[PDB]
RNA sequence: ACUCGUGAGAGACUGCCGGGGUCAACUCGGAGGAAGGUGGGGAUGACGUCAAGUCAUCAUGCCCCUUAUGUCCAGGGCUUCACACAUGCUACAAUGGCCGGUACAAAGGGCUGCGAUGCCGUGAGGUGGAGCGAAUCCUUUCAAAGCCGGUCUCAGUUCGGAUCGGGGUCUGCAACUCGACCCCGUGAAGUCGGAGUCGCUAGUAAUCGCAGAUCAGCAACGCUGCGGUGAAUACGUUCCCG
């Protein structure tokens, strides 16, 4: 058994692969039903066509948190890393193209005494 | 608050919303939460003092 | 900004065309937060310019751009309460950035009432050159060139 | 075509024709055309007689419109402006009568500003 | 506004005074603090003098009034213009 | 025959921990079976006050308090466990109760 | 076996290399790595300054009333309006307006409290009640922006919502002055706003919804938080301010 575990900006996402054929599951739904986006469609391509696999991997996801963009952020980098565990000769590729950084950007705290984060009220020289 | 208010707001009223807060320790009726009773300033005053169980400085 | 320059952003490749002039103009189109929208204006305005041109569109906005790239800018700088207008001549990178944003801020006044066939046949003037953002880069070097003799402060 | 002794527009769609009266806006009209049943996708330029016929009788028979609706209104607002009622005396001063707020707003109700 | 399912609102007193009144065949000029209070169809042959925070405004009730509070037809404000 | 859950809760984490302990270990010594306790989301309360009397609104200070709860589940429900349940003594700040 | 709930620990330490370095601090580039140089943000505010603010949080010395400035109570005011200032929200629309479908967030709160199904309403809502003192039940499997399909085609607009009319719902002993919300109707100003000025350098502004405190009901567009989507330039100290 191989089992996954991706994370993006509050989304998280659990992957399981099996060898079987090109196609995806994603909470019941194709990767054209569910995340019906061309951006997120090669986003989360990067992966496979960077190590030049495609079509020989059937995943099947459970997403929680989030919202599109995150959940398919997650879901990329927990099928790259994946990928990296069942062939490791990848590793060195990936690393090229910057698919291991995992991101560390979150949303700022909502600061007291101002509007928002960094927003400030209007000041009035009167 | 004069101590005639105090007594009358210790008076139970004569009808449901007749009655508001009335902080325990001072007795200002502005800014009372229902959790402690107390005013705002007193409860912080206290809060700050260590005699309160379970309050403590907040930071994240 | 005050001790040294700031290090500058990265673009990422344009998946579709694979040159990033494509994702600045949508990212410079952008407003109020939204990429999806922009991206299928920008397409729509690239397609509408691919049926209407028969060309590709990489190279003619290539050269659209190029033709209403500016090459100076004038700065101004004040003495003892009076200005001084100084040309200064403009790094490319600037060039291109004022030329999308002349695009992109004048793109609302095309009186066709649809912004998609506005970004088209904007772009598909200033690739025939008769278009405003051309009147603006004219007028730039009109500026630059008369007012040319305010350069002794060498800045 | 007419609505009533009025000039219905050459290209409006009849549920935004029938606001253009007194008396019917967003919902009157299509409670009035479901209750008549009369096609929504057409437009005055098809728009027959029949059609005419059943909508001033179904206006007829449901509500008052136009120049009754404009004197029953000015009815109600005189039965409350001669009677010392305290909506009355806020109508003759030109100041809101719902207890609103004049300090700085209520422009619509006293007019354009007339500096001091 | 008002929940009709109560009633119409009348406190006792006024009540009690008019019943007294024309129980006697009489009709004399009532005098109330109250405000609240709702114009009830039996005292449309009487009038009241409703208070305003110093004295009493007198108020003869007809047919074109009804339906309102008390308050609805004595100001209690006074402002004379600038 | 019977399972009894009892719920455990505290603000402190050394008392209930060691509640937790001696709670255990008793069980342990009288023969019976626990699974152990498990943890439970702990109850944030978050508040803000206004640090000044009179004015100055933008300075505030912010005030948590923070409940630790958790479950201890009972099986095989020994006579004796029952016999000397009530007579464990706890700490002050923490409170058990059954299910 | 995987998130997760919550405890302990490992890990970012100029650690290594190369160029500038006074073989110095330090600066940049590279390697590995989740992060490269205080990774991101909170908490913490030294000695001092403004006779700054608070006798209306509390106490506090002196002076005052002491049969009153004390003191219970009914109604009314703090919402009054020819003006001016400040802080906000909604609009001047086609990057849009209206109609149906469609899928993903977080946090939080709940006992005379959250309150689901059915019964009848256009919608607040009237009947009564199953789950829970609460990772159990309710906030719809929790929203909107997003995407798809239909239409509107540039007008005071299928924009905008003000003022005004008729009729109601909820709470409250009591809704006129003076609570909120609902149905229907005419539909005012408003055409990107002069001199001038404001917030902001990465998950920031901008946009969108949700939750909480106070609250019987709310004037809340306020305040404190959460999450979704999310780019621009920073040449350089010449000038304006601390």
């Amino acid at each position: 058994p191989i089992q996954t575990v991706g994370r993006r900006k509050e989304a998280v996402v659990r992957v399981r692969l099996v060898p079987g054929t090109g196609q995806f599951n994603l909470d019941g739904r194709t990767l054209e039903n569910y995340f019906p986006n061309k951006v997120h469609q090669q986003l989360i391509k990067a992966p496979l066509v960077t190590v030049d696999r495609v079509d020989q991997f059937d995943i099947y996801a459970h997403l929680d948190g989030g919202g599109p963009s995150g959940q398919a952020g997650a879901l990329r980098l927990a099928i790259a890393r994946a990928l990296i565990l069942v062939q490791p000769e990848d590793r060195p590729a990936l690393k090229k193209a910057g698919f291991l950084t995992r991101d560390p950007r979150a949303i700022e705290r909502k600061k007291y005494g101002l509007k928002k984060a960094r927003k400030a009220p209007q000041y009035s020289k009167r | 608050a004069k101590k005639a208010l105090v007594h009358k707001a210790n008076k139970k009223p004569k009808f449901a919303v007749r009655a508001y807060t009335r902080c325990n320790k001072c007795g200002r009726p502005h800014s009372v939460y229902r959790k402690f009773g107390l005013c705002r300033i007193c409860l912080r005053e206290m809060a700050h003092a260590g005699e309160l169980p379970g309050v403590q400085k907040s930071s994240w | 900004p005050r001790k040294g320059p700031a290090p500058k952003r990265p673009l990422v490749n344009d998946p579709v065309y694979g040159s990033q002039l494509v994702t600045q103009l949508v990212n410079k189109v952008l407003l109020e937060g939204k990429k999806s929208l922009a991206e299928r204006i920008v397409y729509g305005a690239l397609e509408q310019a691919r049926e209407k041109t028969g060309t590709d569109p990489v190279v003619t906005l290539k050269r659209a751009l190029d033709n209403v790239k500016p090459a100076l800018e004038v700065r101004s700088r004040r003495v003892g309460g009076a200005t001084y207008q100084v040309p200064v001549e403009v790094r490319p990178d600037r060039s291109t950035t004022l030329a999308l944003r002349w695009l992109v801020n004048f793109s609302r006044q095309r009186r066709e009432k649809t912004m998609v066939e506005r970004l088209a046949n904007e772009i598909l003037d200033a690739s025939n050159g008769l278009g405003a953002s051309v009147k603006r880069r004219e007028d730039t070097h009109k500026m630059a060139e008369a007012n040319r003799a305010f350069a002794h402060y060498r800045w | 075509a007419r609505l009533v002794g009025v000039d219905l527009p050459r290209d409006k769609r009849m549920e935004i024709a029938l606001t253009y009266i007194y008396g019917i806006g967003r919902t009157r009209s299509n409670e009035i055309l479901a209750a008549t049943g009369i096609d929504k996708n057409m437009r005055t330029k098809d728009l027959t007689d029949d059609q005419v016929t059943v909508l001033r009788d179904y206006i007829e028979g449901n509500l008052k419109v136009e120049g009754d609706l404009r004197r029953e209104v000015q009815a109600d607002i005189r039965r409350k402006i001669e009677i010392g009622c305290y909506q009355g005396l806020r109508h003759r001063r030109g100041l809101p009568v719902r207890g609103q707020r004049t300090k700085t707003n209520a422009r619509t109700r006293k007019g354009p500003k007339r500096t001091i | 506004p008002r929940s009709l399912k109560k009633g119409p609102f009348v406190d006792d007193h006024l009540l009690k005074k008019v019943d007294v009144q024309n129980e006697k065949n009489t009709k004399q000029v009532i005098k109330t603090w109250s405000r609240r209070s709702t114009i009830i169809p039996d005292f449309i042959g009487h009038t009241f003098a409703v208070h305003d925070g110093r004295k009493h405004v007198p108020v003869f009730v007809t047919e074109a009034m009804v339906g309102h509070k008390l308050g609805e037809f004595a100001p209690t404000r006074t402002f004379k213009g600038h | 025959g019977q399972k009894i859950r009892i719920r455990l809760k505290a603000y402190d984490h050394e008392a209930i921990d060691a509640s937790a302990r001696k709670i255990v270990e008793t069980v342990t010594r009288t023969g019976a079976s626990v699974v152990g306790p498990v943890p439970l989301p702990t109850e944030k309360n978050v508040y803000c006050v206004i640090r000044s009397p009179h004015k100055y609104k933008d300075s505030r200070e912010h005030f948590e308090m923070r409940t630790h709860k958790r479950l201890i589940d009972i099986l095989d429900p020994t006579p004796k466990t029952v016999d000397a349940l009530m007579r464990i003594d706890l700490p002050a700040s923490v409170d058990v109760n059954i299910q």
